[PDB]
RNA sequence: GCCGC
């Protein structure tokens, strides 16, 4: 449970961009075609994405490179 | 005790009538408790009449001249049986009881003259460090209840014009998100919340159904559109001699 | 749609990010979510079956509702939204009843009181909206007000009284000169009943300092303090000095210590500290048992003498006027001045009697310490009330008149503890009526002004990183005759210098150009003798269609610099127009 | 090592007032025991109280009876304060029938087998007219705490006739309790305390029995602390797939495509299922046609899948 | 508008004919008169007298272009501030490139 | 909307609405009355020499501007003289001290400047003016409770407000009480006062539970027991929020002034469960629902128990005439009145023919439009007041 | 129905370090969390058998205020140190120990003489970092078992000031409970919602792990009521 | 319009 999102803010510091990053990660983990990279503790996808950002393994650039890799795979 | 109030509300609001009425009610209920206890033990009528006469002659030269000497014994019995729950004293508007009279009324009923007693915490059993002002205050019940003030809505009926949800209870209306709330949302920077407020929740006729279908399926996607109110405004302005259009 | 409304009450057990949501108000806002969770789990196949089952409100429906509310934030707003803190996002908690339980610490931001107010509840039903409500509008996110930079979530009233009564000292009490090995022993001694909250003792206390670069170092010693302060020391986070506890904490030390905790440690230790402060303040305020009686308002003994002297003086000046050497205006002004002086002297005598009333003996002879009078405690601690209200309660009520702006000659010599005559009450009704009518008729002007400001500043956004201009404006402390209003620190904090700052020693550069000033830089400047600093402003940004992030200083709500895309015009308009409802015209 | 308190000098001031004394106590145990006993006694003590009343000619609480001075609401309020004792039963029925002039009390309640009225002067009604009759049936139940008449919904499982009047139930015989701690007379010991508990009830429960019940409740609660340790639902689904009466041609295809239950059938979309070998456009529509007869459209999305 | 003047002068000064650039005298207006002079007719018509603002806009045949916060709110788009700032930055580069 | 020095004994400076209408709506003082021309007046006691007289003069706003008016709370001796030489007076819209001989009039009493609403606030002189204003304005929003409870600390105006309002039932030729009941009081008027012929008795029919304008309850209950002699003007029954002829619109609560763990933070109130158990602050609310059978071109609208396409469970609480039994408890969306609206069809197609063959003669063509309880509304059915037109068949009930 | 009361199930213990524990018990019937927690806290904090140092004797100066010969740490701090040391004496009511040291280095509690009956849980606990530079300190303490916390308000032992100077009147902390605090929260079971959840946060100086101390306090409290629960027992 | 904030 991410009561405060300070660390996630400092990982990618705008307080506005991480909203979009977490939104796209939650879309990936909710609509389909993706699985969490952090242990799921019966939490909603929003805070799972926030925790992934806080842990330092989710950001816009790696999202783009993964999207390019999946596009090239098919 | 039955009611617990905050001492912090007395000095800023400047209500000393609160405290004075509390002390006076404590004194009156003390006299009533004395009468009730003396009636409980089946005490003779003479002592009870003596006590009531003593209580009715208090004060510093009051204008009431109630006397029990001419009262019939049955009348005395009935009156005493009417004062078990308290002695209903009366203070006129701009003249009445003073501090000395209230204090001697307290002293008559075997209560501390300061008006404050020692309270013990019902949870811990420990005694509160300072004395606490206890008494009786006449509390009313106003006509504002939550059985008439609790409302919630998710989907209902909308007007034919502007296709927005109705307003107020008994029509199952939605809360109005006025101009200042939108200013606050803009100042926060919450653009998606604002957009979902303006289009999906109010006027996007296709957007409402699409978003509901997405929610039931579990998609959480917006797919916004054009509010009906702007179309109504465009038709209104075009109904004059003025042309307004959405260019590409 | 997806909106609710009901009356708010107080929940003291809540966290800063939590609100109490009735389960009947829920299950209606979250109807489509419950339908989706029912159809997805297999409990109901068709939408009709799920709709009917929700209509019948079975137990598994409540279970699924509890499951679906888990991490969905909800936002509450109050009807007169004056600034952006009038709408905030919380995490709902299911309670049984019909009233919303609001956290007390956000009432000041909401301007909310529990005497019949209502709120509105909206559901942010989108992933983007959920993230925005969590990462932007959460009650833990906004702690400093975006108009002056001071903390807006601050303890008040009962919490302040508990903190103040906890951290006081009495000349003689249970336990004197005892040596305690730590704060835990002090708490054990108080709980067991072997000592008092205000007893003076010595306790070993371990401090922490952030002097090392991103590192915490330890420091332990024997400090002279009281039992209550030792008990309070168990709440403050590591890294703070002990000088912030060894005080009385009258609603102004607690705000300063919260601000220091924010500026030194961060955001989440600050919210934890605030919640713990509220808990301990409520607990010890309940433990104290403070109450108000009719003997708490003590009237000075010399008040009657001062009244008699003033009456004799006005009789003398009336005789002098009857002799014919004084015109109406001069005698009127002299009588007004004499009555004002008498009122001031009576108030001073009453305050002197009320200040150090307690005279408690000690181990040797007797002393005089600050009074433990309940009314004086609630006034000095700042929990509620001021000196003028106490003067009205115990001293003279004073001179007052507002039929047309003039002043009555004879004053009200009776307070509220004693009775007021018919004439005096009828006189005070003039001011009461004027004040209430003024209050009811200025809100329209405030709203119109706020509308005009918001519209004139709606389309202003930070759209650039740095304009690069060398322009700026001249900053000097505000002086006026023989008095100072604003020191340079308040006027220059969080601003970017347009030009280099020179010490009185020539050719000495203290801070370079295009730099952001903060607490350390302001303290360093105040250490030297700087008087004028050139800082850039928004009226010289020279950028087109927007404002640079450097010409506009740091945002007041968050310590860092302001980021691109922040609508600053609306914030400025709301910051200017939020007052005015309290401006006397 | 520790001295133990013993209940000595139990004394009864009046029918309601009573005193209980525990002579030997240690330094701090007196206040702990007193507060625990007071909380247990005021919170949870069993008793019997009136649950519902059924008067002869009335229909609702907001009516009036010709010949009686009070409204039915005040009759119910008076009956709420009736104090009774019942032995061996929890659903006794107290019938009352009286005609004449003057007030009616609990004395004229018909004498049941094992039912004791502690206070037989409780006035419940006043009769004013000579030829006026009153007759009610009072149900008395045994309970523990305060139960409002609106919270109980299980009573609506069986239809209740028009005329049954539901009253609130209090069930608590204990009304007031205080306690004090005094110095004991034992001089051989250094310093001992004594506990005196004063209680005011309605006369339903004995003081000693109340103390024993409170102590037993406390001990049963404390028993847990002495050893801590500890350190697809709809029946239409999950049916055999051979219940739809499909064609022979689709019978072979479903076996090849690993479809064996009704539930796994409904999780396949049209686009990919058509790619399965030899399904046929017209034959697939018959699968949808049959599944439409059960109301399960093709393409549903469940969460979990057990083997059965 | 001041911004148009500063933009026009820079273009003129960049070219050889720098003397073409025109000097200006800045003006001061109230919050009520600076609101009704905005270049977006969709705004300044939702605030004060709308008959006068629409009449002047109809004759001149102007355009809104929806460059502020209030215009996007009315037509139900993302405001160009906050989380919607990035989205409005993308739309402008496509228009410039065609 | 400002209080004027002429508002002294005529209109109350305390009682007034808050936001829009402050100063525009006022309340008459207790002793104020209207002159023949339509101007406000207030009584005063004539003062001759140094002794105040008992004769009373009513002065208007113009006449009182010339005389010197003393204060109500100025001490007097046994003979009526002023005990002190210098007394406070109003001469011309002002306040100053005058001689013991220069005065002309005296105030009748100390309530002269307060209305009826503000007269019921004990220790009014110890309250701030605006907070007392709020208290006076809030005293009128109280809801009468289940059982009345007199105030322990009152003022003495409760009897006047209770009697003058008219909610009670006051004897007019009181003799002795003959027959008492929860709904009637019959008084045998004594012989001393009597209209000749036909003897005579007084019959009072108390109004039982009745819906008010604010959907509250109005109820009257007797105060006399039996054979109890009563005089003229005595109270027989006390209406809503009245105890033995005294205004009682609240309850006496034991109060402690102390902070309790933040549960009385700001203006909140902490309440024990014992207050809930004794049914204090429990009020009865009454609601009126009506249905009308109105004629149509296609045919008349009938009220009947049998409702097409309605199960037998729904008709359980309906009598043979389609009206709920008295005392039935209805919740949610139960049906109250069974009403059917006719439908028009003069072309008997074969499908409708076989529909009529399989089912009743109507075959449920007649639509149903029945009065159902609105959602969230529950309560016991008190009264049914069916009205019928002249000529039409009488309803069974 | 009647006479049946809810019992806690699924107790959760959150062990912190080796002397700090948090115990959660749920569900509890309304108003029972406060009763149980308060009774347990009062018993644990006011009346628990234990052993603590109550006497000190430093060779040389014997006054309460001393020059301390320059031992880099005042004698009041020495008393504060030796107050907090936890000792588990087996089968002996009173025993007397002595510590002597020399050579530059901290003087811990382990430097005291080791007796078989005594068990110093905190032997690494430094009484003093020796005299400044190099010198010797010799001192003898005495320990005894008692009950609760007994402040050294007065000695009333031996005669005149012989026992005081032989003890210096160190406060006796017999009960091995440094801190206990309980919080009551709301918990729900099925349709019911007014049930209490009890959270006990407890720390101990040593010689006792917290849950055993809770068990002991519950044992003594429940066994105190055997005069009323013995005959009135289910079994 | 009346009332509540
Ligand atoms: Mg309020
Ligand atoms: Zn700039």
């Amino acid at each position: 449970a991410r009561v405060t999102v300070q660390d996630a803010v400092e990982k990618i510091g705008n307080r506005f961009d991480l909203v979009l990053v977490a939104a796209r990660r939650a879309r990936q983990m909710q609509v389909g075609g993706k699985d969490p990279l952090v242990p799921e503790e019966n939490d909603k996808t929003t805070v799972i994405a926030l925790r992934e950002i806080e842990e330092g393994l989710i950001n816009n650039q790696i999202l783009d490179v993964r999207e390019r890799q999946e596009q090239q795979e098919q | 005790v039955d009611i617990v109030l905050n001492p912090l509300g007395v000095p800023s609001r400047m209500n000393i009538g609160q405290i004075l009425e509390t002390h006076l009610g404590m004194a009156a209920k003390g006299i009533g408790d004395k009468i009730n206890a003396m009636l409980k033990q089946q005490q003779e009528v003479a002592k009870l009449r003596e006590f009531i006469q003593r209580a009715y002659d208090l004060g510093a030269d009051v204008r009431q001249k109630v006397d029990l000497s001419t009262f019939s014994d049955e009348e005395v019995m009935r009156l005493a049986e009417n004062l078990r729950k308290g002695m209903p004293i009366a203070t006129p508007v701009f003249d009445g009881a003073k501090e000395a009279e209230i204090k001697e009324l307290l002293k008559l009923g075997d209560l501390p003259t300061s008006g404050q007693i020692r309270l013990y915490d019902g949870r811990t059993g420990e005694q509160f460090e300072r004395p606490v002002t206890v008494g009786y205050m006449y509390m009313l019940k106003l006509n504002h209840l939550v059985d008439d003030k609790m409302h919630a809505r998710s989907t209902g009926s909308y007007s034919l014009v502007t296709q927005q949800p109705l307003g107020g209870k008994a029509q199952f209306g939605g809360q109005r998100f006025g101009e200042m709330e939108v200013w606050a949302l803009e100042a926060y920077g919450a653009a998606y919340t604002l957009q979902e407020m303006l289009t999906v929740k109010s006027d996007d006729v296709n957007g409402r159904t699409k978003m509901y279908k997405n929610i039931v399926d579990g998609n959480h996607q917006m797919e916004p559109g054009m509010p009906e109110s702007f179309n109504v405004l465009l038709k209104e302005i075009r109904s004059l001699g003025i042309n307004i259009e959405l260019e590409d | 749609d997806y909106s609710g409304r009901s009356v708010i009450t107080v929940g003291p057990y809540l966290r800063l990010h939590q609100c109490g949501l009735p389960k009947k108000m829920a299950l209606e806002l979250f109807k489509p979510f419950i339908y989706g969770k029912l159809e997805l789990r297999g409990l109901a196949t068709t939408i009709k079956a799920a709709k009917k089952m929700v209509e019948r409100e079975e137990a598994v429906v409540w279970d699924i509702l509890d499951e679906v509310i888990r991490e969905h934030p909800v936002l509450l707003n109050r009807a007169p939204t004056l600034h952006r803190l009038g709408i905030q996002a919380f995490e709902p908690v299911l309670i049984e009843g019909k009233a919303i339980q609001l956290h007390p610490l956000v009432c000041a931001a909401y301007n909310a009181d529990f005497d019949g107010d209502q709120m509105a509840v909206h559901v942010p039903l989108t992933l983007e909206a959920q993230l925005e409500a969590r990462a932007l509008m959460m009650s833990t996110n906004n702690i400093l007000s975006p108009a002056n930079g001071e903390p807006i979530i601050v303890p008040s009233q009962d919490v302040v009284l508990g903190l103040y009564y906890m951290t006081r000292d009495c000349v003689n009490a249970k336990g004197e000169g005892m040596v305690l090995t730590g704060p835990k022993e002090a708490e054990r001694l108080y709980r067991s009943g072997l000592a008092s909250l205000h007893a003076r003792v010595k306790v070993r206390i371990t401090e922490y300092e952030k002097d090392a670069n991103g590192e915490l170092v330890a420091k332990t010693s024997l400090k002279d303090t009281t039992v209550g302060r030792a008990i309070l020391w168990m709440i403050v986070p590591k890294g703070l000095p002990y000088s912030i506890v060894n005080q009385a904490l009258g609603k102004k030390a607690i705000s300063k210590m919260l601000n220091t905790c924010y500026r030194i440690l961060g955001l989440k230790p600050t919210v934890i500290f605030a919640d713990q402060i509220m808990y301990t303040g409520f607990a010890y305020a309940a433990r104290s048992g403070a109450s108000v009686g009719i003997d708490d308002m003590v009237i000075p003994e010399k008040k009657h003498e001062i009244i008699s002297e003033a009456e004799a003086e006005v009789a003398e000046i009336q005789e002098q006027f009857q002799s014919g050497l004084v015109t109406a205006g001069e005698r009127y002004n002299k009588v007004i001045d004499i009555w004002a002086a008498a009122n001031d002297r009576v108030s001073k005598a009453m305050m002197d009697n009320l200040q150090t009333e307690t005279v408690i003996n000690r181990d040797g002879q007797e002393e005089k310490q600050v009074s433990f009078n309940s009314i004086y405690m609630m006034a000095d601690s700042g929990a509620r009330g001021s000196a003028a209200q106490i003067r009205q309660l115990a001293g003279m009520r004073g001179l007052m008149a507002k039929p047309d702006g003039s002043i009555i000659e004879t004053p009200i010599t009776a307070n509220f503890r004693e009775g007021l005559n018919v004439l005096q009450y009828f006189i005070s009704t003039h001011g009461a009526r004027k004040g209430l009518a003024d209050t009811a008729l200025k809100t329209a002007n405030s709203g119109y002004l706020t509308r005009r400001l918001v519209d004139v500043a709606q389309d202003l956004v930070v759209t650039e990183d740095d304009c690069g201009t060398h322009e700026g404006i001249m900053m000097t402390p505000v002086i006026e005759g023989g008095d100072v209003k604003e020191p340079l620190r308040d006027r220059v904090l969080g601003r970017v210098t347009a030009e280099d700052v020179l010490k009185p020693g020539t050719a000495d550069i203290l801070v370079p150009r295009n730099t952001l000033l903060h607490e350390q830089w302001c303290d360093l400047l105040e250490e030297n003798s700087v008087d004028a600093v050139k800082v850039r402003s928004v009226v010289s940004c020279d950028t087109d269609f927007g404002v640079c992030a450097h010409c506009y200083g740091r945002d007041l709500a968050r310590g860092h610099i302001i980021n691109k895309g922040e609508a600053i015009g609306v914030i400025a308009a709301q910051s200017i127009g939020e007052p005015g409802t309290q401006l006397t015209m | 090592e520790f001295l133990k308190p013993r209940l000595v000098d139990i004394e009864q001031v009046s029918s309601t007032h009573a005193k209980v004394t525990l002579e030997p106590l240690e330094r701090g145990f007196g206040h702990t025991l007193g507060n625990a006993l007071r909380r247990i006694l005021l919170s949870s003590m069993p008793g019997c109280a009136v649950t519902e009343v059924e008067i002869d000619g009335v229909l609702h609480e907001y009516s009036t009876k010709e010949g009686v001075q009070e409204d039915i609401l005040e009759i119910l309020l008076n009956l709420k304060g009736l104090a009774v004792r019942v032995q061996g039963k929890d659903e006794v029925i107290l019938t009352l029938n009286k005609s004449g002039i003057g007030p009616v009390t609990a004395a004229d309640i018909t004498h049941d087998g094992d039912v004791e009225i502690v206070k037989p002067q409780h006035v419940i009604c006043h009769l004013t007219d000579e030829n006026a009759s009153i007759s009610m049936r009072i149900k008395v139940q045994r309970g523990r705490g305060y139960v409002p008449a609106s919270t109980r919904i299980h009573s609506e499982e069986d239809e209740r006739p028009i005329g049954r009047l539901l009253v609130d139930a209090c069930y608590s015989p204990v009304e007031r309790i205080a306690y004090n701690v005094e110095a004991a007379r034992v001089e051989q010991r250094t310093d001992l305390d004594k506990l005196v508990i004063e209680m005011e009830t309605n006369g339903t429960i004995d003081p000693e029995e109340a103390i024993r019940r409170a102590a037993t409740i406390l001990a049963e609660q404390l028993e847990a602390f002495v050893d801590l340790r500890d350190v697809e639902f709809d029946p239409i689904l999950l049916r055999p797939v051979d219940d739809l009466e499909l064609t022979v041609r689709s019978a072979n295809c479903l076996k090849a495509e690993a479809i064996h239950y009704i539930g796994d059938l409904v999780q396949r979309t049209e686009v990919e299922l058509l790619k399965t070998p030899n399904l046929g456009k017209k034959s697939l529509t018959e699968i949808k046609d049959v599944l439409a007869s059960r109301g399960l459209s093709l393409g549903m999305r469940l969460e979990n899948w057990p083997p059965a | 508008q001041v911004e148009y003047s500063r933009v026009k002068i820079a273009n003129r000064e960049l070219e050889a004919n720098g003397k073409v650039g025109a000097t200006y005298s800045r003006d001061l207006l109230g919050i009520t008169k600076a609101s009704l002079a905005t270049e977006s007719f969709i705004s300044a018509a939702s605030f004060q007298e709308t008959t006068r603002v629409l009449t002047e806009a109809a004759v001149a045949g102007k355009r809104d272009e929806l460059r502020g916060l209030k215009e996007n709110v009315i037509v139900g788009r993302l405001i160009p501030a906050g989380t919607g700032y990035a989205y409005h930055q993308d739309r402008m580069r496509r228009r410039a490139a065609g | 909307r400002d209080v004027h020095p002429t508002h002294y004994g005529r209109v109350c400076p305390i009682e007034t609405p808050e936001g829009p209408n402050i100063g525009l709506i006022n309340s008459l003082s207790v002793y104020a009355q209207t002159n023949e021309y339509g101007f406000l007046e207030t009584p005063y006691r004539k003062v001759t020499d140094g002794v105040v007289t008992d004769e009373i003069h009513y002065l208007s706003a113009i006449e009182e501007g010339n005389y010197v008016i003393a204060q109500a709370n100025s001490n007097l001796d046994e003979e009526g003289h002023f005990v002190e030489d210098l007394v406070t007076c109003r001469s011309k819209g002002e306040s100053s001290l005058f001689s013991r001989d220069q005065v002309d009039y005296m105030d009748v009493s100390t309530q002269q400047v307060v209305s009826v609403g503000a007269s019921l606030i004990p220790f009014l002189e110890h309250d701030d003016a605006n907070r007392a204003l709020m208290g006076a304005n809030m005293q009128r929003q109280a809801v009468p409770t289940l059982r009345a409870d007199k105030p322990l600390v009152g003022t003495g105006m409760e009897r006047a407000v209770a009697v003058d309002s008219g909610v009670t039932a006051v004897a007019k030729r009181g003799g002795v009480v003959q027959y008492v009941d929860a709904s009637r009081i019959v008084i045998k008027v004594n012989e001393d006062e009597m209209y000749p012929g036909e003897a005579g008795i007084d019959i009072y029919n108390l109004t039982k539970y009745t819906r008010s304008n604010q959907n509250t309850c109005i109820n009257q209950m007797p105060c006399v027991s039996l054979g109890e002699p009563v005089e003229r003007g005595d109270v027989l029954a006390d209406g809503p929020s009245t105890d033995l002829g005294e205004l009682a619109l609240g309850q006496n609560m034991r109060v402690a002034f102390m902070p309790w763990n933040g549960y009385n933070f700001e203006d909140s109130i902490l309440v024990s469960e014992r207050v809930v158990q004794e049914d204090r602050f429990t009020t009865i609310h009454i609601q009126e629902l009506a249905c009308v059978s109105r004629d149509t071109k296609l045919g008349p609208e009938e009220i009947t128990a049998d409702i097409p396409n309605v199960g037998e469970a729904a008709l359980s609480k309906l009598d043979e005439s389609g009206i709920v039994y008295i005392g039935a408890e209805v919740t949610g969306g139960d049906i109250l009145v069974g009403k059917v609206t006719p439908k028009g069809e003069t072309q008997l197609t074969p499908e409708e023919k076989l529909l009529r063959a399989i089912f009743g003669e109507k075959a449920s063509d007649v639509k149903d439009s029945s009065l159902r309880v609105p959602n969230g509304v529950s309560g016991t059915v008190i009264d049914v007041q069916v009205f019928t037109r002249d000529g039409v068949e009488k309803d069974k009930r």
